[PDB]
């Protein structure tokens, strides 16, 4: 019943997340590099899941009711941009200067969200040719992002329900005293015994005297 | 299915005396008024119990009462010498009421003795050296000592091997066992209940076959010192009509363990000073059968033996450290479940043991010097704890969620009891090697 | 149940009411206390007896763009208070996940104010008269 | 008969009967030892005599991501301490192939905070009340 | 008698074990580059023995029973990992994580093994044209592990059964004192003498007096 | 060794109290708070030509006690203040106690014995008022476990 956003959930939903600010900002069109498509017209800007990056020891561990154990990792992931048409230069540069706007990023990038933005790299505007007759203008840049993922045990181990010591106390009066020591799960050391008295609370009375001694 | 007891269980002395004062099978007194007002007769034995157990130096907190069913009273005076006001306390249904008798023969004494038959209920038979008392369906009677020179004995239709397991299933938490029941049979059988239940079964005996020479006797010290069990028994004269089991028990219930302290010298209020010979008090040596010998103006215990040869501290050290190291184990588990973090059979969370055992039972007494440390010999003293390796553990006990084979040693650094020296006078003082060896 | 990430943009900094903006890249703050919580003092023979610190001062580094607007708020309340002698301000920081911080405190010591060929930083020193952390913002504490 | 090892993720640390998680990359914990073992007078015509050290302090460093839950724990266990005087807590290590260690000890001082564009790093400072290091899981020893 | 697991079986197990891993927690299908078989179907792994790196001077040395050494070096192995099909950055990620799982890895890296992980590299998504047509995804890691290998020596050397010592005390009284000296293996220094009597030990009688001054 | 800890609960210097005349003192300086000495030995020895020895018990039990407060503090008005009171109207004595948080006590009557040095420069100053009590027993009530 305690469940949560595994890693595949997390992932998914950065790119998502990415597209809409860049299409909500420059008023370009965006595409993924995930399958291909005849080249769209107009400009756009193409979106690419380029790399990704692991830091090595878990930072927390989530035990569910049952014992299994949920880890979670920090990671960072960059995303290479291509504006391909148009002033790719100026498209590129107003999506980094979006997540400087606050009230921008609240609807895509919301306080708790398991990504959050990290910073970004040069961006280089380029010139390519196209049937040897024109140079097309392009540019490029990364985008580094954080994030946390989530991921779930297999299993878990037997609780402990009986515990069994086993003690030795050599002493020079004879030989070692052997003697044994127990655990049991609902078994109270003391039974339910109610224990001393309490030192009672005197009630509330009424004083004549601020200070009174009497012998 | 023994239970394990807690700290304030480990102080709380247990008496099974006779009466009916109330109807459970087992009450808790922080005083001897408490008790007044339950109706025990001032004298009567369970009071004298507990103001001597109260009288001590290391006096417990709290003292439990045990009733047996009580059946009819004894008032004494067989072999006994008076010239002096005999008097007699008597409660009867939370009425307080006092008898006298003047100065003459015991026999004299015990008739007129007849004359406690007004304002009652109870009844009063005597029989030319004793008076039976005996109550009604509705009276409850306590009968307690006085100014006179006479022994208060009880009778009842039950037996202890059959009333203890009734006690101790109504409750659990203490540690002392005593009784008020004296014939070897039922010592015997409360011997043998408190070694299988991890208790101390305490006693006080006036037989003469304590002195008796040691070539033989039959003595309850001999079927015990036979039969190789662990009671800490004590010959006293006055034992019978006081029950120093109290004041026995006063010298050592508050003192912890953990100081590895003995019962050697310890004074006891209300003990009467050994009055045999030397010869007596070798014999009685030989049986375990410790004196309280009055030396240099005071009283003082010796040497403090159970019946099998062995000390009682280290006895007593031993179960301080197993109910000590149950309790502490039970707290970190409890702990540990509250949150959902309960501990899993895993090699990533087995080890702690090492430390929470060492925190709670194992510290205290290195610090406060009943355990002993340092290096001998190729051998060092220091405790060890040993756990095992989840690959180690067998699959049935993997199956049963139960963990065996944890290990602790320690060692023991007992006290010193006896002093000789060899001095020497002389009129005046008498080869020279002058080198290193 | 989504844990948080990182999320370097929610680090807030409020000195006097207002909330601080235009920092340099990198590392925004840094939080660093004076002096050790307890001083033990060692016997001879090994006893050990242990002192309680009463001085919890700290110090915190802010790092600022030198175009930055809020280079000359910091400057004129700094010599504002060498006149009056009012000298205490209250500063309050957040972690988008990490240990936060609420006290008062004052301008420490007046930075180094360097100018070349690109714009350069400036590292104001912040005393915080106490350098307790807070799990406030910690998702679970 | 199969030799182990050097496994990174058996090595443990217990502190006051929960186990440590969240660490920060490269180097876990670092122990320290804080005097030297034999202190050596020598004299003018070279007699050599030595004296037996009884201060057996040390110090252990803890490197923990910022982003830790055990970050909460560790601030809040600092920040109790110095109310109640209430300092020592249990500290155990364990070694998949190496020394370990079973003491008491305590949060000597504050680490230092930073905040930047990516999770940053925190190192406590433990003292230890006694450092002696024990062969217990060495395979042979 | 006293025999051990020599190199080529911790090697050979070691590839296995990253195996099952793989298989037991992406779901895919793997191979190794052993022997080679036509494209399988399906999104798979390919897991490759790259690199493997020694530390220079031995760590430990065992002696068998008649004398024979065994010696452990550590050694590091790495592993390059590469996903063909479907989400392949995905499923290198939930590799890496399963490190961080507790009974996970009990199954396969049970404490004791002559292996372990010490640490991940970056994860490289990349797209692949095929036959002109299309791009497939595609992804590569390097991974990290520690080991330890022992081996087994060739023979011994003979023990040191007798030992003849030459000793001379130059002195000024005459010439130099020419005087041997000899060992043997079973032969005691002083036989079998049992030297001084011991100290007895009292035995155990009773005492009147608590301390008691006799002259 | 963690079988010596000669505290279980750190020492903390807040807990050590100082009430003079009844109003709790404070605004104490940067290192040392109070000090508290005797003027005399406790006995008199007086050895003879041959070993002869003989002691005597001293009856001066008077001691001085140092007081640092910073300058700026508030207390130094009430010093201020109490010596011209008793300098025209003499009366000079005045209750005085310390608490020992886990050392050892005082309690007495004591007085202004002398004024400090007032000194004005660059940092917040200090003064050193000497409160000369008039017996300088120091009190174990503090310590449990005193037999």
């Amino acid at each position: 019943p305690l469940d949560f956003t595994n890693s595949d959930v997390v992932m998914g939903a950065l790119t998502k997340a990415v597209g809409r600010l860049c299409l909500d900002v420059t008023g370009y069109d965006v595409v993924e590099a995930d399958e291909t498509i005849p080249k769209p017209e107009g400009p756009y800007i193409l979106v690419d899941l380029s790399l990704l990056t692991p830091l090595d020891w878990a930072t927390n561990e989530v035990v569910d009711e049952d014992g299994v154990v949920h880890t979670a990792h920090n990671y960072t992931a960059s995303y290479t941009l291509t504006a391909y048409r148009g002033k790719p230069h100026w498209a590129l540069s107003r999506v980094h200067q979006a997540f400087g706007l606050p009230f921008l990023r609240e609807k895509y990038f919301p306080t708790g969200s398991p990504y959050a933005y990290s910073s970004t790299s040069n961006i280089a505007r380029m010139r390519v040719p196209l049937n040897q007759q024109m140079f097309e203008n392009r540019a490029r840049t990364i985008v580094t992002f954080n994030a946390t993922f989530v991921e779930k045990d297999l299993g878990t181990f037997e609780d402990i329900e009986h515990i069994i010591i086993g003690i030795d106390v050599d002493n020079p009066s004879g030989p070692p005293i052997g003697i044994g020591a127990d655990y049991d799960k609902g078994v109270k050391p003391g039974g339910d015994d109610p224990g001393l008295p309490p030192k009672p609370n005197p009630p509330i009375v009424y004083h004549d005297a601020i200070a009174q001694v009497c012998m | 299915g023994t239970q394990p007891i807690d700290t304030v269980g480990f102080e709380t002395p247990m008496f099974l005396a006779m009466h009916g004062n109330f109807p459970e099978r087992i009450r808790f007194y922080v005083s001897t008024a408490g008790m007044v007002a339950d109706g025990f007769a001032v004298g009567s034995p369970a009071y004298q119990f507990a103001t001597n157990a109260f009288a001590g130096n290391f006096a417990p907190q709290r003292v439990a009462i045990g009733r047996m069913s009580i059946d009819s009273s004894k008032v004494d005076f067989t072999g006994t010498t008076n010239t002096e006001q005999v008097v007699v306390n008597i409660t009867l249904n939370k009425v307080v009421k006092a008898v006298k008798i003047n100065v003459n023969t015991p026999a004299q004494i015990a008739t007129a003795l007849a004359d406690a038959v007004t304002a009652d209920k109870a009844t009063a038979v005597a029989t030319g050296t004793y008076v039976t008392v005996t109550a009604v369906s509705p009276n409850v009677v306590s009968v307690g000592k006085g100014a006179g020179v006479y022994k208060i004995v009880n009778e009842s239709s039950e037996t202890v091997a059959t009333v203890l397991p009734s006690v101790i299933a109504e409750n659990h938490n203490w540690y002392f066992l005593a009784t008020e029941a004296r014939s070897d049979a039922d010592i015997v059988a409360a011997a043998e209940f408190a070694k299988a239940n991890y208790k101390l079964h305490i006693y006080n005996s006036t037989d003469v076959d304590a002195y008796a020479p040691e070539n033989s006797a039959a003595s309850v010290f001999d079927t015990l010192k036979s039969l190789s069990y662990d009671s800490l028994g004590t010959s006293d004269a006055g034992a019978d009509v006081d029950f120093t089991e109290g004041s026995v028990i006063g010298a050592m219930a508050a003192n912890d363990p953990s100081y590895g302290d003995s019962l050697h010298l310890k004074t006891m209020p209300g003990m009467v000073p050994f009055a045999g010979s030397d010869t007596q008090r070798s014999n009685a040596w030989s049986r375990n059968a410790n004196i309280y010998r009055g030396l240099y103006g005071g009283g003082s215990y010796i040497e403090g033996k159970t019946s099998s040869g062995q000390y009682v501290d280290v006895i007593r050290f031993s179960h301080w450290v197993k109910f000590r190291m149950e309790e502490s184990v039970f707290a970190y588990m409890k702990r540990r479940s509250d949150m959902g973090l309960s501990m899993k059979m895993s090699d990533e969370d087995l080890p702690v043991l090492k430390s929470v055992l060492m925190n709670n039972p194992i510290n205290i007494g290195i610090r406060n010097g009943g355990i002993l440390t340092g290096y001998d010999n190729k051998v060092s003293y220091d405790p060890t704890i040993i756990i095992p390796k989840r690959a180690n553990i067998p699959t049935n006990d993997l199956a049963a969620r139960i963990l065996r084979d944890v290990k602790v040693e320690l060692v023991y650094n007992n006290s010193l009891h006896y002093v000789k020296i060899r001095a020497s006078v002389v009129l005046d003082r008498p080869s020279t090697n002058a080198q290193t060896p | 149940l989504t844990l948080q990430a990182y999320d370097p943009a929610k680090v807030l900094v409020f000195i006097g009411g207002q909330r601080v903006s235009g920092f340099a890249a990198d590392t925004k703050i840094v939080i660093t206390r004076n002096n050790d919580n307890i001083s033990v003092h060692a016997g001879v023979d090994g006893e050990i007896s242990n002192a309680l610190s009463r001085d919890n001062t700290g110090v915190m580094t802010l790092s600022l763009q030198n175009t930055a607007k809020w280079n000359g708020y910091l400057a004129q309340w700094q010599r504002q208070a060498n006149v009056t002698g009012l000298i205490y301000l209250p500063v309050q920081v957040e972690g988008s996940q990490g240990l936060s911080l609420n006290t008062i405190g004052w301008i420490q010591k007046q930075p180094d104010l360097s100018y070349g060929t690109e714009v350069g930083q400036m590292d104001w020193e912040i005393g915080v008269l106490d350098a307790w952390l807070s799990p406030d913002q910690i998702q679970g504490i």
